[PDB]
């Protein structure tokens, strides 16, 4: 039983975007189905529900601009978002609700929607290597991108222990920067290569940067 | 409209203790119309309890819900670092329903000193004309820390910025980056670059430095 979302991205204010939620293992048309969004600092906001029979209800914040619908043949739920506003920037989840028969038990993975007129900028990625206690730190600096988010991994996701990716800071230029770091044994530095992988979907960029000791 | 108010806003408790979270509705809603969710960093919300007290499939007994009318409680027993999350109540007595504002459950630990590392700018960035110098403070607690940057033993001002992670889900510590940004011209005018860290867990401040080139 899964809900798989698609359709997120960057859109300018006043524009439109349609999100999709393809269900497997449950029939969308036999269920209450919802869209719930999570903006910065705004917790979870339940913006729409569609009843099994097709009646729809909206939060006041989106009423008249957003439309929930479904395609039974594709077993897919949609959120058509028109007249988008900066305030609509959020991760959007679809979910199956059971109401008093079970709560909201199944959630999609979430898709990011960013509403902005600012220009898109792919990140610049630089290695953080010691100039060289038994432990070494390595990292990558991810500089001056827009919009959020980037996704940073190490060794294609195989290195997760000891990784810390810092929150991005919005610079006075209007672009974001962050670093990602990992700690490893100093004795491992000559025995293998460490690579940071930086993905930025809005610019369709994927950067792999080797972080070699100096 | 129905508004849910959660209390407290944040809770900081040691592993092994019991957390008690409250949710009050602005009008009576009934136990049948209330549910609780956990949301860990970077993950989708997870249903814990519905109908005020019925645990969802696979949810362990450490999560327990109670209450009636307009006042509800979630208890989380035997807290562990991995329980770090925002916990939300939800009512579905209206369509759509609504969520509370969340209670952040922080897992307390004992003081831990940072491990400190300094990174020079990459040759790549320097060729482009800018030098970013990074100081890492790794796996410390509590969050408060002071970072001072010194360039040829001269205290720096106005050219640094900090970012701090949320508490780690395995060990409840923080990490922090301090980034000093200089033009290439200014960077090349000085030799010794140092960050000095003061923190509760350090017997004395720790300085890490490198020499340009």
């Amino acid at each position: 039983v899964q809900l798989v979302e698609s359709g997120g991205g960057l859109i300018q204010p006043g524009g439109s975007l349609r999100l999709s939620c393809a269900a497997s293992g449950i029939t969308v048309s036999s269920n209450y189905m919802s869209w719930v969004r999570q903006a910065p600092g705004k917790g979870l906001e339940w913006v729409s529900v569609m009843y099994a029979g097709g009646s729809t209800f909206y939060a006041d914040s989106v009423k008249g601009r957003f439309t929930i619908s479904r395609d039974d043949s594709k077993n897919t739920l949609f959120l058509q978002m028109n007249s988008l506003r900066a305030e609509d920037t959020a991760i959007y989840y679809c979910a199956r609700d059971l109401y008093s028969s079970g709560g909201t038990d199944i959630w999609g993975q979430g898709t990011m929607v960013t509403v902005s007129s600012a220009s898109t900028k792919g990140p610049s990625v630089f290695p953080l290597a010691p100039s060289s206690g038994g432990t070494a730190a390595l990292g990558c600096l991810v500089k001056d991108y827009f919009p959020e988010p980037v996704t940073v991994s190490w060794n294609s996701g195989a290195l997760t222990s000891g990784v810390h990716t810092f929150p991005a800071v919005l610079q006075s230029s209007g672009l974001y920067s962050l670093s990602s770091v990992v700690t490893v044994p100093s004795s491992s530095l000559g025995t293998q290569t460490y690579i940071c992988n930086v993905n930025h979907k809005p610019s369709n960029t994927k950067v792999d940067k080797r972080v070699e000791p100096k | 409209e129905i508004v849910l108010t959660q209390s407290p806003g944040t809770l900081s408790l040691s592993p092994g203790e019991r957390a008690t979270l409250s949710c009050r509705a602005s009008q009576s809603i009934g136990s049948s119309y209330l549910a609780w969710y956990q949301q860990k960093p970077g993950l989708a919300p997870r249903l814990l309890i519905y109908g005020a007290s019925r645990r969802a499939t696979g949810i362990p007994d450490k999560f327990s819900g109670s209450g009636s009318g307009a006042d509800f409680t979630l208890t989380i027993s035997r807290l562990e670092p991995e329980d770090f999350a925002v916990y939300y109540c939800q009512q579905y007595g209206s369509s759509p329903g609504t969520f509370g504002q969340g209670t952040k459950v922080e897992i307390k630990r004992t003081v831990a000193a940072p491990s400190v590392f300094i990174f020079p700018p990459s040759d790549e960035q320097l060729k482009s004309g800018t030098a970013s110098v990074v100081c890492l403070l790794n796996n410390f607690y509590p969050r408060e820390a002071k970072v001072q940057w010194k360039v040829d033993n001269a205290l720096q001002s106005g050219n640094s910025q900090e970012s701090v992670t949320e508490q780690d889900s395995k060990d409840s510590t923080y990490s922090l980056s301090s980034t000093l940004t200089l033009s290439k011209a200014d960077y090349e005018k000085h030799k010794v670059y140092a960050c000095e860290v003061t923190h509760q867990g350090l017997s004395s401040p720790v300085t890490k430095s490198f020499n340009r080139g």
